[PDB]
């Protein structure tokens, strides 16, 4: 056996495992709530007589 | 022998085969590599790996 291929294979598999073990899962999504604004009731036309 | 032997799904073969085809690409292994890649249809990768 060529002892220099085993070392390279071990290094490669160790690098793969180390790379796979650093990935993090973090999400910073917003919320579905809607910001509300001010409003004023409007007046419908009316007629007054006595 | 404890896990991932015969029952392993075909999806796991990519990881296992990578080391073998990395070993086959070094100097001094060109005869076996050529014979293996030339006749993959008759002797597949899975039977070679099992052997």
């Amino acid at each position: 056996p060529n002892d220099e291929a085993t070392i390279k294979a071990l290094d490669n598999v160790i690098k793969q495992i180390e790379a796979l073990s650093v990935i993090v899962n973090r999400s910073e999504k917003a919320d579905d709530a809607q910001i509300l604004g001010p409003n004023t009731y409007k007046q419908l036309l009316e007629h007054l007589f006595s | 022998p404890t896990r991932y032997g015969t029952s392993e799904s075909i999806d796991k073969f990519k990881i296992a085969w990578e080391n073998v085809e990395s070993v086959l690409n070094m100097e001094g292994n060109d005869f076996v590599k050529t014979i293996m890649y030339a006749y993959e249809d008759n002797f597949p990768k899975k039977d070679f790996y099992m052997m």
